[PDB]
């Protein structure tokens, strides 16, 4: 048996490392303007059956080494700063863990859980379901714990960000992480967002005389557009929790 | 369920130089050999093969020689160069068969899911097709006898796989890619008209010789069954295709309207700049 | 052999075509081309390409080994997002909008009537149209009008937002906007869109902050 | 038995020789529609039982011999008129 | 003791096993041995290029398996012909097919035993039909610089082998190397049957296949009207009145002949009813 | 098999590189120490559990 | 209408890229203006 | 005219960046993005050129 697995490895000696590339744009039915990830640019074609319609510019392809034609396409890309906080989310006991919040459980359950269980009662009405809410009060009262109760309830698509590690020292890097997270949320349908300590990233727009929360103004405007966008988010809920909801922007 | 294979003439040229072996080793007339290849699909490719030192008694025709020094260790070499190109079947020349062939198939059906016998052609003068496949079949009868095993006419072709014409189309040294409408169509007219209707003369050899001396497959199970397909349109005086004549007005409708309007456009094509460049070349010469 | 010449032109092409860029041209059918490999070359270029298509440092096609100019690609990939290309236009502006008759009326006067009735800009002889600004509090339906103005016409609605313009490497946002605008001058006078506004583009010029 | 045309047959030989009435010839073909050997496009403005493709016979060895007036007819007539085309398309051999 | 212009009467199967040995021979370069017959002095012939195992370790003189040599020739003995080796082949399918630095060692490592043992360089990944990159070299040495390196005895064979003389490091390697001449054999014993299977195969096989027709024309007639308005922009472009134009920008053709042979196909296609039926 | 696989390690020093990520559509992305990327759909002589990105 | 003598390079367009990025001693422009000695340089 | 097109197959002599020449009929070429290379000259061009 291990001789047969080693025979598969001996056949795998014939197997070739494919090339990491990405589609710049599609030119024709078989001409594909792509770029090698570590350098130059090319125009190649697919194998026979690679579903060229699903090749959309910004996807990642694996190419042949020698012939250099397209062999496969993976997801796209992931930017693994998203990894270390999305699947970081643990499962929990359900909302039996909390108590004395049955109005919050039930009505917040109405604003969250319904348009994924059935959005067509909204469509029997016709009216679009709402988008998100904000929890407040004293700090540490279990806003995060309630979010973990939701993390136990839906068990599906939780993207929970501590939401202050976004400004490293660059300007649009924060925005680029925002765009990547919102594109991953645009990818998967029933996405859930949770954010905490918004005041380090939401802030307030005063008269511009400083030089570091203008970054929070532009990043805040990535929130102002990109909670709406042109395309509305489809089954992408946004659960917000802060300690002071006073200093956030009234535009938000 | 085999329509076609891809045939590389490389090891067919090994059938050519083993056809050079048999002319100088002695009494062995027919080139018999063993066909390598890989089942990928109903379509298949043959990339290699090998030609067997084989003898065949004319008395009790079922005397095979497929040496296993010649088989096993050469399969270790042919395995050693490539794990992919293993056996797929075997071959021999002549058009019809060999009283031993079926047994020679069953020697290697232990090696292959479908050991195919592709009867090959060393001297092509044919009216039909080149080398053609024969798959494992158990058609027997409606009788309930022991199982028939004679391997029936399962269509194949000469397929062309990959580039390989750095040699081949350099070795053409004669031929032209015709832009069809330039006599290639009448070449096909000679080959399908002539080479189809002499096969029709083989079919009057069938449907006259079987009336004459033909036993049990005179009307086994396909003669009347494809006298149906013969009864598409065989009728007597002129067959009276009355639908097909104003249907043919709907046909020749298209061709004469396109030729009429479009060849008047061709009259602009030829005529107009023919005159312009004509009289530029004519009176601008002075 | 005429057909051999014709088919010969594209044997070694179009399968594994590398991409460089034009630089300069000394003479007939032989020119200078920089590369996406990092080095520059002076190679014999074809008679195939029209000779006036080699003004810019255009995206061009070359052989791996031979490195011959066979094709020139005048566009390059996009600016950033490139107009969303199909359907994401959210549609609610022409046959459906709650209360913007001044601005719907004027945008209609200033987009749709220019796009067809160019000769009404002739017998009176007025002008082509140009840009416009909107101002309304957050909840006056500011984006909706742009959303299905993008929908209900088939204009090349290349939108951006300009909060990405502020960067680390220098001149980066300027390269972005000139991808937008050379992309704009490339394609069409249809409609090309930038929602970008207050607290990034303020009139305080004279502050060495 | 008649190979030739008038394949849009009236029901007269059907209502006569096949011991059926006029109201049942449709069943005589609709049940045959469930059979599927012949799939005629039967006229119903003239009640004409039309003949399409069929499963013809089992053996006519007198026409396994006597098929020559169709088979050799096909052979030398498509081959001869083949040589009338190629004899017309002769000196474009080029 | 004398130098003569040689010749290589090539077995077409040699080049077949090289195009398979470089086509399937993944451009990690490889090595083999050449199996012909030293016919005479002024020529040589190859009759066999055999296959090598997956030596995916390195082009080297040590990559030769001698029990595969002895068992290989033994399998030529149980087949009809146990011919003789004449040298060695290798593959350079990646780069511009010039003599590698193992060839500059394994050549004289092989021809130390052999007489000539001419190199074989190949790259089928150059072209499909147009460029035939077969290559072969005879290693001259510094022992034979006593005499001049001019066989010359029959000329214009190495005059037409001299006619290219363009490979970068090989032009440079004029020292130590002079190539050999390779013709292709009069292969009509196989070129006949490659011809008869060539055209008996590649035009509708049994040729009762095409004798698709008119929706192709429908699409082709919409082609052949849809280009006609821009084909007729050229007489407007011929309306320069006096003279204002360089080369006419002749788009006269490419739409004559498409209609010509295409509607020859439409009219004999109109014949095929009265050709097939009677 | 393993003679030639010891040979593959023996050919040159067999360029130690970096794994960028690992997918299971078993599959891995290599970055060379020349900083060049090579995806493989077939890993080879180790297990995906033994390694990590 | 000076027929050669005005080559408005416009001199400030991508200002963090047309100036100094690649053209440190922007004198590439000045080699232009010399080797096109009928020229006029403009900036913003 | 069409048979000329084998000249296309000689890949083009790439642009060299010469600072200046020195004596002994040799030059100083600094290749595009590479280092300095003293090489010998052709005959149709001169040291004075
Ligand atoms: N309403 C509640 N029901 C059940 N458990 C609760 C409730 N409120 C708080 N808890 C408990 O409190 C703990 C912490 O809750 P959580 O993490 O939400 O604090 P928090 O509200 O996020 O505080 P802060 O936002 O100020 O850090 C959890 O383990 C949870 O079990
Ligand atoms: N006239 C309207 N009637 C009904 N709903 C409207 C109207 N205008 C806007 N809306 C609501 O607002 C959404 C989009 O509003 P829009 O984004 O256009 O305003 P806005 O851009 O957010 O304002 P601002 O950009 O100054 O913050 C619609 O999807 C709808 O829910
Ligand atoms: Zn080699």
């Amino acid at each position: 048996k291990q001789y047969e697995k080693s025979e598969n490895d001996l056949k795998a000696l014939q197997s070739v490392g494919q090339i990491v590339g990405e589609v710049l744009k599609q030119l024709t039915e078989e001409k594909f303007i792509v770029k090698a990830t570590n350098g130059p640019r090319y125009v190649v074609g697919c194998r026979r059956q690679l579903d060229k319609s699903k090749l959309k510019p910004g996807t990642r392809v694996a190419l042949d080494m020698t012939t250099l034609t397209i062999m496969r396409y993976l997801p796209r890309e992931v930017d693994p700063l998203v990894y270390n906080m999305s699947h970081e989310d643990p499962g929990n006991v359900s909302y039996s863990e909390i108590g004395g919040l049955s109005e919050q459980i039930r009505e917040l359950r109405e604003v969250i859980e319904l348009p994924l269980t059935n959005p067509e009662l909204f469509q029997r009405v016709g009216i679009i379901p709402p988008k998100g809410c904000l929890l407040y009060g004293p700090p540490g009262t279990g806003k995060t714990l309630l979010a973990r109760a939701v993390a136990s309830q839906l068990d599906c698509n939780f993207l929970k960000v501590v939401s202050s590690s976004i400004v490293d020292k660059y300007i649009g890097e924060s925005a680029r992480l925002i765009r990547e997270m919102f594109n991953y949320a645009r990818d998967h349908q029933p996405c859930i967002i949770f954010m905490d300590e918004i005041d380090a990233i939401g802030g307030r727009r005063f008269s511009e005389g400083t030089s570091a929360d203008r970054e929070i103004q532009r990043t805040l405007m990535e929130l102002l557009n990109q909670m709406d966008g042109f395309d509305t988010l489809h089954r992408v809920k946004m659960i917000m929790a802060t300690n002071r909801p006073d200093t956030l922007d009234p535009a938000l | 369920a085999v329509q076609k294979v891809v045939v590389h003439p490389l090891v067919l040229l090994s059938v050519v130089d083993h056809f050079n072996r048999i002319g100088k080793v002695g009494n062995q007339k027919r080139v018999v050999g063993v066909l390598l290849g890989s089942w990928q699909k109903k379509v298949l490719d043959v990339s290699n093969s090998f030609a067997v030192p084989f003898d065949e008694d004319d008395k009790d025709d079922s005397v095979w020689f497929l040496d296993h020094d010649y088989l096993e260790n050469m399969y270790g070499m042919f395995k050693k160069v490539n794990a992919r190109e293993r056996i797929v079947g075997w071959y021999h020349t002549g058009p019809k068969l060999h009283k031993n062939d079926i047994a020679i198939n069953e020697l290697m059906k232990r090696y292959c899911p479908n050991s195919v016998l592709v009867i090959i052609d060393v001297k092509p003068k044919d009216l039909g097709l080149p080398t053609e496949a024969y798959i494992s079949v158990e058609e027997v009868h409606d009788d309930g006898t022991p199982t028939s095993k004679t391997f029936e006419h399962v269509t194949s072709e000469i397929g062309a796989e990959e580039a390989e014409e750095v040699g081949v189309e350099h070795l053409l040294r004669d031929i032209k890619d015709t832009t069809v409408g330039t006599l290639s169509q009448r070449i096909t007219n000679q080959v399908h008209g002539l080479k189809g209707l002499n096969s029709k003369l083989l079919d009057i050899r069938s449907y006259l010789e079987k009336v004459a001396t033909g036993k049990l497959p005179i009307n086994h199970q396909i003669i009347y069954q494809l006298q149906d397909v013969f009864n598409l349109l065989p009728d007597v005086s002129l067959q009276e295709f009355v639908k097909a004549f104003y249907l043919k007005t709907n046909d020749q409708m298209v061709v004469v309207y396109l030729a009429s309007l479009i060849r008047s456009v061709v009259a602009l094509h030829n005529l107009i700049n023919n005159k312009i460049a004509n009289r530029d070349a004519e009176k601008k010469e002075g | 052999e005429f057909l051999h010449a014709q088919e010969e032109v594209k044997r070694i092409q179009s399968i594994p075509l590398v991409i460089g860029q034009f630089l300069e041209a000394v003479d007939q059918n032989t020119a200078i081309v920089g590369s996406t490999t990092g080095s520059n070359y002076y190679v014999r270029i074809l008679s195939t390409i029209d000779r006036e298509l080699l003004k810019p440092n255009a995206s061009v096609a070359l052989h791996k080994h031979s490195n011959a100019l066979v094709d020139v690609l005048p566009p390059e990939a996009d600016s950033s997002i490139m107009m969303l290309t199909s359907d994401q236009k959210p549609d609610v502006m022409y046959a459906d909008i709650g209360g913007m008759d001044i601005q719907k009326q004027e945008v209609r006067e200033a987009v749709e009537l220019p796009l067809t009735h160019f000769e009404l800009y002739k017998q009176i002889g007025i002008d082509p149209p140009r840009g416009v600004l909107m101002y309304g509090p957050p909840g006056c339906g500011k984006t909706m009008l742009a959303k299905a103005v993008a929908h209900h016409t088939t204009a090349a609605f290349i939108r951006v937002v300009g909060s990405e313009f502020v960067q680390k490497y220098l001149g980066e946002g300027p390269r972005m906007v000139r991808d937008v605008f050379r992309l704009a001058k490339e394609n069409a006078p249809a409609i090309i869109f930038i929602d970008e506004i207050d607290a990034i583009a303020t009139k305080r010029f004279d502050a060495q902050t | 038995t008649r190979p030739a045309n008038h394949r849009q047959l009236t029901f007269e030989e059907i209502a006569k020789s096949a011991k059926i009435t006029v109201n049942e010839v449709e069943l005589l073909v609709m049940k045959a529609l469930s059979v599927g050997l012949v799939k005629g496009s039967i006229d119903e403005v003239d009640k004409r039982v039309h003949m399409t493709w069929v499963q013809p016979r089992v053996l006519d060895l007198q026409q396994i011999k006597g098929m020559k007036d169709r088979l050799e007819f096909w052979c030398t007539d498509v081959k001869s008129m083949e040589m009338l085309v190629e004899h017309q398309a002769h000196d474009i051999l080029t | 003791a004398v130098d003569t212009a040689e010749q290589v009467y090539i077995s077409s199967l040699a080049l077949l096993k090289m195009l398979k040995h470089g086509r399937a021979g993944v451009p990690m370069e490889v090595m083999g041995l050449m199996l012909g017959e030293f016919v005479d002095d002024y020529t040589v012939r190859v009759i066999d290029v055999f296959a090598m195992p997956q030596s995916g370790t390195g082009v080297s003189v040590e990559a030769v398996d001698p029990v595969f040599q002895a068992k290989m020739l033994d399998m030529l003995k149980q087949t009809g012909r146990p011919e003789m080796v004449v040298g060695w082949y290798h593959s350079h399918p990646g780069f511009g097919c010039w003599l590698s630095g193992v060839d500059i060692n394994t050549q004289q490592s092989f021809e130390a035993l052999s007489e000539r043992a001419v190199a074989v360089v190949v790259d089928p990944i150059q072209s499909v039909k147009g460029k035939v990159v077969i290559d072969a070299f005879r290693l001259i040495n510094a022992n034979m610089m006593v005499l001049g390196h001019e066989p010359r005895q029959t000329t214009s064979n190495l005059g037409h082998l001299n006619k290219p003389s363009i490979q970068a490091l090989i032009h440079g390697l004029n020292r130590h190397y002079y190539s050999i001449t390779i013709n292709y054999r009069k292969n009509e014993l196989e070129q006949k049957m490659l011809l008869n299977l060539h055209k008996k195969s590649w035009m509708e096989g049994l040729t009762l296949q095409d004798y698709v027709v008119k929706e192709m024309l429908e699409l082709a007639k919409n082609y052949n009207k849809a280009v006609e308005e821009e084909d007729k922009m050229t007489p407007e472009q011929l309306a320069i009145k006096n003279v204002g134009k360089q080369d006419p920008k002749r788009h006269l053709e490419e739409h004559v002949d498409v209609l010509m042979t295409s509607n020859i196909v439409q009219c004999l296609a109109a014949m095929l009813d009265t050709v097939v039926f009677k | 098999e393993n003679s030639e696989k010891i040979k593959v390690n023996k050919t040159l020093p067999y360029l130690v590189s970096n794994v960028i990520e690992l997918l299971d559509v078993k599959c891995a992305v290599i970055k060379t120490s020349t900083r060049q990327t090579y995806f493989l759909p077939v890993i080879g002589l180790v297990d995906a559990e033994k390694l990590k990105p | 209408h000076t027929d050669c003598t005005f080559i408005r390079v416009s001199g400030s367009e991508l200002v963090q890229k047309f100036i100094g990025e690649g053209a440190r001693m922007v004198r590439e422009l000045f080699v232009m203006a010399r080797e096109h000695a009928p020229s006029i340089i403009f900036m913003d | 005219l069409r048979e000329e097109l084998q000249l296309l197959q000689e890949q083009g002599s790439y642009v060299g960046e010469v600072v200046r020449a020195m004596d002994k009929k040799k030059v100083l070429v600094k290749v595009h993005p590479e280092g300095k290379f003293v090489v010998d000259v052709d005959k149709n061009i001169d040291i004075n050129d």
